[PDB]
RNA sequence: GAAAAGUACCCCGGGAGGGGAGUGAAAGAGUACCUGAAACCGUGUGCCUACAAUCCGUCAGAGCCUCCUGGGUGGUGAUGGCGUGCCUUUUGAAGAAUGAGCCUGCGAGUCAGGGACAUGUCGCAAGGUUAACCCGUGUGGGGUA
RNA sequence: GGGAUGAGCUGUGGGUAGGGGUGAAAGGCCAAUCAAACUCCGUGAUAGCUGGUUCUCCCCGAAAUGCAUUUAGGUGCAGC
RNA sequence: CGCGGCACAUCCACCUUGUGGUGGGUGUGGGUAGGGGAGCGUCCCUCAUUCAGCGAAGCCACCGGGUGACCGGUGGUGGAGGGUGGGGGAGUGAGAAUGCAGGCAUGAGUAGCGACAAGGCAAGUGAGAACCUUGCCCGCCGAAAGACCAAGGGUUCCUGGGCCAGGCCAGUCCGCCCAGGGUGAGUCGGGACCUAAGGCGAGGCCGACAGGCGUAGUCGAUGGACAACGGGUUGAUAUUC
């Protein structure tokens, strides 16, 4: 099956805008003396000093 | 209003929806918050676009002599840059057509309280 | 006859029929060779 | 060419009018010469001059007045000489 | 760009790219470069929009917003009515007949001839006109076949 | 799955050329094309057929009938 | 019907009473094919005139205007040509031709990412590593998924660099990019030896011409003849050094 007809702009956009990237969740954390701030299911390694912080 | 500083990065690799993407998470932050994003979202755009607000906000405190704790990306957006054209061949002899989309990347960061 | 193409490139075969003295030994043949002199061809 | 290295020009047309110059190098194929303190081009480091074309200076006379110049012949080698207009004189 | 004066140096960046400086009349000319339209893609912003069946407009019309002096612009448009795309081709198409994804550029009654007919107009007029050709820097003057 | 010492398969080199070739014959094949290849040229072939033919306004405004027609979806003349 | 604007045809009265204007009547003004009439816009030329680096064209926005095609003004952008009028001339107007070229959408961040051998860990390099390097485990082919030659390709080989294109991801890697280097023969495979099919073919025969065929001859390997083995060595050649 191919499309009909062009979609229009608004039910193009209407998609399209409902492709967008998962946020992540953030948490502080301190390790070394010194605030960062990573995802919160890598704070155990963040604490373990595991996460290359760049 | 706000003092303010600019960074461009241009002809960047990346498919200008893909930088959309990534920049969408960030707009309006401060620009710490959103290297922070950035450095921690998944999606291989998020490197172009990080530095470019890290540029930015190095063009702010060099050259404009401004805090960088008090910096929001006030406004980043990606338009499309030239789009290079190329051929994947397909069954029967059909040739389709593949394109490496590029884009500009605009960060304007301000400092404000 | 499965999966051969047509063209099984041998360049002596491609010189002994398409070659410059195949072409210099009819009158048609040199009459191509100055049509591809006066077009302007490299190859000739 | 008319205008050759040796000589001093003056500046007829162009930002440094009246600028008095001599002349260090003419490329008559572009139809221009480098002229001393003409058009003083900043360079960016790693200040120079930048070649002006000939239309725009006049010959000195060597007599202060600039000049058109043409020629006549020496009569004792058949050689024409570059002379001036103004009394012919060099 | 008139001229490479083609951006020294510093800063972010692995680079790319950029920012500041600097050159330039201009970088609203940066070797992706004159002008820089449209399609197309963002970002910001004013209004509307999640109980409504919409050829997408039109007329009526509140309310907001904006800019000027209750009034008038400009934007938007709750709500009411009316309202079956364009082209081709057909007796008849909104048609579920054809063609068109969009934009920009290009793409179709032209020219020749003392041709033919008819007309408008101008010159001369019982006449009119030359053809080849000849002579002239020409578009002018000759040239009666 | 068939043949697989044979009317076998296969390499190399060669020959047959377009109303011609070749064909254990299917109009098969002759460079992914074959009831007459391909290229260039005649050539801007021709097509009573299909499509297309681009700015504006003002005035008037049809026909889809007759006759004839290798004619009937074309055309001539008439009618309008 | 009322009030106002326009137009066409026709009539009547004034003004050089037809080139026709003015006023007023009267009638008329849906329209496809089609006929007739009158114009808008673009470009070029000529004549005159007038703007233009104190900013032309083109483009953009806004405000205005005309009965229409359309027009003007202002501002922005821009950087060298325009405007008006009398004429002259058109490659003079596109929305459609499954029209042509280019750019760009829609589908859509979708399908797919090319065999059903299968990857993993540690370490390294690096800005960046699932894919590169090293080691080791695991698995797969093994009448090939190994090692070679011919044809074919042509430098893809090696070294050192590179990493924005390419590689169906990424890439520090690469058959990609760049530079330099690299192929050594009396014996190998060919020629300088031989001929097959077939090709060409002195003269020749035949044929209006073009040309066809062919003798002598001369080519033409896929065949005949012909003298090398083993080992070592380079990053890259070796029956060649
Ligand atoms: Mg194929
Ligand atoms: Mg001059
Ligand atoms: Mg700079
Ligand atoms: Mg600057
Ligand atoms: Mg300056
Ligand atoms: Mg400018
Ligand atoms: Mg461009
Ligand atoms: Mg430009
Ligand atoms: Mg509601
Ligand atoms: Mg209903
Ligand atoms: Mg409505
Ligand atoms: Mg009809
Ligand atoms: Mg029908
Ligand atoms: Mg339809
Ligand atoms: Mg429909
Ligand atoms: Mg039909
Ligand atoms: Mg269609
Ligand atoms: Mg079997
Ligand atoms: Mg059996
Ligand atoms: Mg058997
Ligand atoms: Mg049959
Ligand atoms: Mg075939
Ligand atoms: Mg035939
Ligand atoms: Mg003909
Ligand atoms: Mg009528
Ligand atoms: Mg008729
Ligand atoms: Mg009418
Ligand atoms: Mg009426
Ligand atoms: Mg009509
Ligand atoms: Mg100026
Ligand atoms: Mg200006
Ligand atoms: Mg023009
Ligand atoms: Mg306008
Ligand atoms: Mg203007
Ligand atoms: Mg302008
Ligand atoms: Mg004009
Ligand atoms: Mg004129
Ligand atoms: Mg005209
Ligand atoms: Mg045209
Ligand atoms: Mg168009
Ligand atoms: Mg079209
Ligand atoms: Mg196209
Ligand atoms: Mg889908
Ligand atoms: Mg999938
Ligand atoms: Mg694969
Ligand atoms: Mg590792
Ligand atoms: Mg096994
Ligand atoms: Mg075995
Ligand atoms: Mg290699
Ligand atoms: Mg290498
Ligand atoms: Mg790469
Ligand atoms: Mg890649
Ligand atoms: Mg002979
Ligand atoms: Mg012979
Ligand atoms: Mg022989
Ligand atoms: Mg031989
Ligand atoms: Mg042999
Ligand atoms: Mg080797």
């Amino acid at each position: 099956a191919v499309p009909k007809r062009r979609k229009s702009r608004s039910n193009t956009r209407s998609r399209r805008s409902q492709w967008k990237a998962a946020k992540t969740e953030l948490v502080g954390v301190t390790v070394a003396g010194h605030a960062h701030k990573v995802p919160r299911r890598l704070l155990k390694a963040a604490r373990l000093g595991l996460i290359d912080f760049d | 209003e706000y003092p303010s500083a600019v960074a461009k990065a241009r002809f960047v690799r990346v498919s200008p929806r893909k930088a959309r993407r990534v920049i969408d998470l960030v707009r309006g932050r401060s620009v710490s918050d959103a290297l922070d994003i950035l450095r921690w979202a998944p999606q291989a755009a998020s490197g172009p676009v990080a530095k470019v607000i890290a540029s930015a906000a190095a063009n702010a405190q060099n050259n404009g002599g401004l805090d960088p704790a008090t910096l929001v990306v006030a406004t980043v957006y990606a338009d499309q840059g030239p789009t290079a054209k190329r051929i994947r061949p397909r069954a029967q002899g059909r040739a389709f057509r593949i394109r490496r989309r590029t884009s500009h990347i605009t960060v304007v960061v301000e400092s404000r309280p | 006859t499965k999966g051969k193409r047509t063209f099984q490139p041998n360049n002596r075969r491609r010189a002994r029929v398409h070659g410059f003295r195949l072409r210099m030994r009819t009158r048609a043949g040199r009459s191509i060779v100055s049509s591809r002199r006066r077009k302007g061809r490299r190859t000739l | 060419m008319k205008v050759h290295k040796g000589d001093t020009v003056l500046v007829i047309s162009g930002k440094d009018k009246g600028a008095k110059g001599k002349v260090l190098q003419a490329y008559p194929d572009r139809n221009r010469v480098l002229v001393e303190g003409v058009n003083r081009i900043k360079k960016h480091t790693a200040t120079q001059e930048a070649p002006i074309h000939v239309s725009n200076v006049m010959v000195v006379d060597s007599d202060g007045k600039p000049t058109r110049i043409g020629y006549r012949v020496d009569e004792e080698t058949g050689k024409r000489v570059r002379i001036s207009k103004r009394n012919g004189k060099d």
